[PDB]
């Protein structure tokens, strides 16, 4: 995450990390919706342009982490995946439209002071929170700077990172890029000359874009860090999967006879 | 330009650029090509120079010896050692049975 | 599970344990504590529009 600050302990109890098996590297991030279901961005598992189509035997999940590298024994829970569910109309060839995927932990995990699920937004909640100018949270273990070792020091975080970013009006999102924006994706960020900065960056893919309903004081996941044009660039914005729109499909998967 | 060869997914899939440099993923490796480095080509996946292979299991130090056998037939010193092996030494390994591996 | 007031959306049997008590952080919400930059969000629920 670009232009952010270290996270606190227990700030994102749902912040899941997608770790590749061999090599032992970071892939993306994800979210926890129940003791057994985990949500990400499809392009983290299936992205043909990179000769990439990972199966369960190709990755591990890691939850309850803070430092992105040390095996935090006291709290970290590692999991194997039972099933991967990529959205049937994930448009990877043109603009990652419907860039989403569900994952089922091969064995339910234990919740704790460091492990808790985010709430998915309902229609009413989508109504009042999703408004240009309102802020949401992005957290991740991805790059802190753009071009791998770009300007100050190392570009990888030691601990989880966070930034709070503003939702942007659709016309501005559409105007900023030459890619076919769809209704299944919103963009966020600070306008140029608005002072503040901050953005997602290579490594954050799949990370939760969260909002806190004042209505019930709970945290909801509106989107999923998907794609963008460079990190923290002027006049460009970060694009997230509009989760609420695709909720109908998650319901289908989970409830169409899971177990 | 016109915002297209640099739009990319924020996924990590490190590759080693021919210019001796590591690229976040094959997309950025291309964007660089479209901004001055036409000669740029990939060479192999994985960073050019290996990462600082540190002490991930650094927290299992001092753990009392209590061996357990992992699904990989490697007798581990203790659970903690084993758990940690799964994110490093033996990706994904898991407890087969307590006590030394039966051989 | 319909707890003291939540609106669960998925089936606990197929979904798993969570939803009912979701989005209420054990270390924060539960202890009425706020995080460093939390308020930034509650503040945008006005000047945003």
């Amino acid at each position: 995450i670009v232009e952010g600050q270290d996270a606190e302990v227990g700030l994102s109890p749902w912040q899941v990390m997608l770790f590749r098996k061999s090599p032992q590297e970071l892939l993306c991030g994800a979210s926890l919706i129940s003791d057994r279901w985990v949500l990400t961005a499809a392009h983290c598992l299936l992205y043909p342009p990179w000769d990439k189509n990972f199966t369960v035997d190709d990755l591990l999940v890691r939850i309850g982490k803070h430092s992105r590298t040390r095996y935090e024994r006291k709290v970290e829970k590692i999991s194997m995946l039972d099933k991967i569910y990529i959205h049937p109309r994930y448009n990877w060839k043109e603009n990652l439209d419907r860039d989403i995927a569900l994952l089922k932990l091969k064995r339910p995990i234990e919740l704790s002071d460091y492990i808790h699920p985010v709430c998915l937004p309902d229609k009413q909640t989508a109504a009042k929170l999703l408004h240009a100018g309102f802020k949401g949270r992005v957290t991740g273990w991805g790059n802190r700077r753009e071009t791998w070792t770009t300007s100050v020091a190392e570009v990888q975080p030691s601990v989880l990172q966070v930034v709070n970013l503003p939702l942007v009006e659709r016309p501005v999102c559409k105007a900023s890029t030459r890619i076919r924006i769809t209704d299944n994706m919103f963009c966020a960020g600070y306008k140029p000359g608005e002072g503040k900065r901050g953005d997602a960056c290579e490594g954050d893919s799949g990370g939760p874009f969260v909002m806190k309903s004042p209505y019930n004081n709970r945290w909801y996941q509106m989107g999923i860090v998907s794609w963008g044009e460079g990190c923290d660039r002027d006049g460009k914005y970060g694009f997230y999967t509009h989760v609420f729109r695709l909720k109908k499909w998650i319901q289908k998967v989970i409830d169409r006879l899971g177990s | 330009e016109g915002g297209e060869p640099c739009a990319c997914p924020h996924a990590l899939h490190r590759v080693c650029g021919s210019d001796g440099e590591t690229y976040s993923n094959p997309c950025t490796l291309n964007c660089a090509k479209f901004n001055g480095k036409p000669e740029l080509v990939k060479v192999h996946d994985g960073p050019c120079e290996p990462d600082e292979d540190e002490d991930v299991c650094q927290e299992c130090d001092g753990d009392e010896y209590k061996p357990v056998c992992g699904s990989d037939d490697i007798t581990y010193d203790n659970n903690c050692r084993l758990e940690c092996a799964s994110i490093s030494s033996s990706p994904g390994v898991e407890l087969k049975h307590e006590g030394p591996c039966r051989t | 599970t319909s707890e003291d007031h939540f609106q669960p959306f998925f089936n606990e049997k197929t979904f798993g344990a969570g939803e009912a008590d979701c989005g209420l952080r054990p270390l924060f919400e539960k202890k009425q504590v706020q995080d460093q930059t939390e308020k930034e969000l509650f503040e945008s629920y006005i000047e945003g529009r």
